[PDB]
């Protein structure tokens, strides 16, 4: 299966290793993943189906 | 017992190991000749 | 892959864009598939002079791998 | 000047004699090999070490052969 | 006199097509001086009893053993691959009397004592009879030798040395060779 | 060492001719057990073997090693 | 400046014993012109926080998870046999 | 046994006195155990020239490639 990321849809090339999180570059996870309150990353993961 | 343990009280090389597996051998006694091979 | 048919040379060029996904790192290269269709056909001229081929028949040491 | 002490011919019989008690974890232990030899008007069984067998195998030495 | 080194040479053997008229002087040079190197060595003389030679299927890796005797002792020893080669060349056979020398590793037959009836067609070793030595199997002993520097450059220049002090190629060998065996 | 940046065929044949195994197995030897694994157990005849032991022996056991 | 050939030989040095005097000025001829080819490469330049490998008795399949990261991000990787090989080798 | 990681070059030290000694044939020499553990890193300090650097890269010896 393809990876992409979580949060735009772009092609992910990493994986935050604290709430398993596909992201695409660098802004994006000091932005968006690494800041995010608890219980949304299983509703970001609840789209792929991952919790 | 302890006041007295206390007070009174306080050969040949082996060979090397020698292994020959999966090795043919020759031997050559007095009287008779081997050959054991595989 | 690469398959010359006349000189029967086998060349690699490396995994498919399709198989990138089996892990997150690997050592291989990943190349497209070509867009072009798989049996291409060619004519082409080759220019030798005399030298050429005596020299290919008299090496000394011996022959060399491509 | 040397002097030199052969036999030659061809090879009539070509047997390894294996020994009485051969040892474990082996196989056809030989105790001496037997070879007859036959030429011009004369032939002539032979008694040999059980080394010279290891040559045989590697000379390629069939029956019949000179 | 003997163990003092003479090189004569005439004077138009220096030019030559492989070395250079400075190489070939230092040569020359170099071989007019021995050194006499003492060593020790273990000389055992005994009647053969038992060899057991185990080898490999291609023949390349051997070992074994050998118990050898005299009138009062019995020694076993393990066998290396040279000693094994110099047993397989011209072949002892279990009651024969032969010399050790530990370190030139010579093999030599002295003769045969047991004078067994039962021989194979082939072998037979009509080797002059000679008694069974006796008294020490093992006897130290000191030993001396000379040699010329330039076979020790020769030598320690590559890997075949030895071949190319018969041979002659031995070609410009550097300094950095001979200033090491200055020291040594 | 030459390298070259983004590609595995130069990598792969900078190997192929660094550890040839065929001159590194002629400039060796198969240990005893592995070649009676071969012969006995695997029914592969003695013929059939990869040449080696075509090292040269050194003069000593002390010209073996530059330690 | 750099990066622009500049062979600086001396008049005596192509009297050569193993190259004709016109090679060894071909061979200064041609030291002296450059082609410039530019060329792209993507690297993963980073430091190493965690790394975890799962080894079998035979050494059948490897199993390995790196955590690298750099000053600014943070992840994970699955890594495949030939990397756990090339990991292991020159030992990070 | 002593292997240098650095080049994989091996040093036979000889037969360990662990064992007998008298019993051989081949004028062996014979050490103690080393001290200390197996893996080792140590400093040692080496004089050299250019010129040594010059023909140990022109005439490469000391891997263990081909």
């Amino acid at each position: 299966a393809k990876k992409y990321c979580d949060v735009t849809g772009l092609k992910g090339f990493y994986k935050s290793p604290t709430n398993n999180i596909r992201y695409h570059n660098a802004e994006i996870y000091q932005l968006i993943v690494k800041p995010m309150a608890p219980g949304v990353d299983q509703e970001y993961l609840k789209l792929r189906g991952a919790n | 017992l302890l006041k007295k343990r206390a007070g009174k009280s306080r050969f040949v090389k082996p060979r090397r190991p020698y292994n020959s597996e999966g090795m043919t051998r020759i031997l050559r006694r007095y009287e008779e000749d081997l050959f054991c091979t595989f | 892959i690469y398959i010359e048919a006349n000189t029967g040379a086998v060349k690699r060029v490396g995994r498919s864009d399709a198989y990138a996904t089996e892990f997150d790192l690997e050592t291989e290269e990943y190349v497209p598939l070509p867009k072009g269709e798989v049996h291409k056909k060619k004519e082409i001229v080759q220019d030798v002079t005399l030298h050429d081929l005596d020299v290919a028949n008299a090496r000394p040491q011996g022959g060399q791998d491509v | 000047k040397e002097t030199k002490e052969v036999y030659e011919g061809e090879v009539t019989e070509l047997t390894p004699e294996d020994a009485e008690n051969p040892l474990g974890g082996y196989g056809k232990t030989i105790s001496h090999v037997i070879v007859g030899l036959k030429s011009a008007k004369g032939t002539k069984t032979l008694r040999l070490d059980p080394t010279i067998y290891e040559s045989i195998q590697r000379e390629k030495v069939s029956i019949g052969d000179v | 006199g003997k163990d003092v080194p003479f090189t004569a040479i005439a004077g138009s053997e220096i030019f030559s097509l492989e070395l250079s008229k400075t190489e070939a002087l230092t040569q020359a040079f170099r071989k007019s001086i021995g050194i006499k190197i003492k060593e020790e060595t273990e000389l055992i003389e005994g009647e053969v009893v038992e060899i057991q030679i185990d080898r490999s299927i291609t023949g390349g890796h051997k070992q074994g053993k050998l118990t050898i005797k005299t009138t009062d002792m019995e020694t076993i020893y393990e066998l290396g691959n040279k000693m094994i080669d110099g047993l397989t060349k011209e072949k002892v056979l279990a009651g024969d009397v032969i010399s050790i020398d530990k370190a030139s590793g010579k093999i030599t037959k002295l003769g045969r004592s047991f004078a067994r009836s039962r021989d194979y067609d082939a072998m037979g070793a009509d080797t002059r009879f000679v008694q069974c030595p006796e008294g020490e199997l093992q006897k130290r002993k000191t030993v001396v030798h000379t040699v010329s520097l330039h076979e020790i450059d020769v030598i320690n220049s590559r890997t075949q040395g030895f071949l190319a002090l018969f041979t002659g190629d031995t070609g410009e060998i550097r300094s950095e060779v001979r200033d090491q065996i200055n020291t040594k | 060492t030459i390298e070259v940046l983004g590609s595995s065929h130069v990598t792969n044949s900078i190997n192929n001719e660094l550890f040839d195994p065929l001159i590194s197995q002629a400039l060796s030897d198969i240990p005893a057990i592995t070649q009676y694994n071969m012969h006995v157990k695997k029914g592969i005849p003695v013929e059939d073997f990869p040449k080696t032991g075509l090292f040269p022996e050194p003069l000593n056991k002390n010209f073996s090693s530059n330690i």
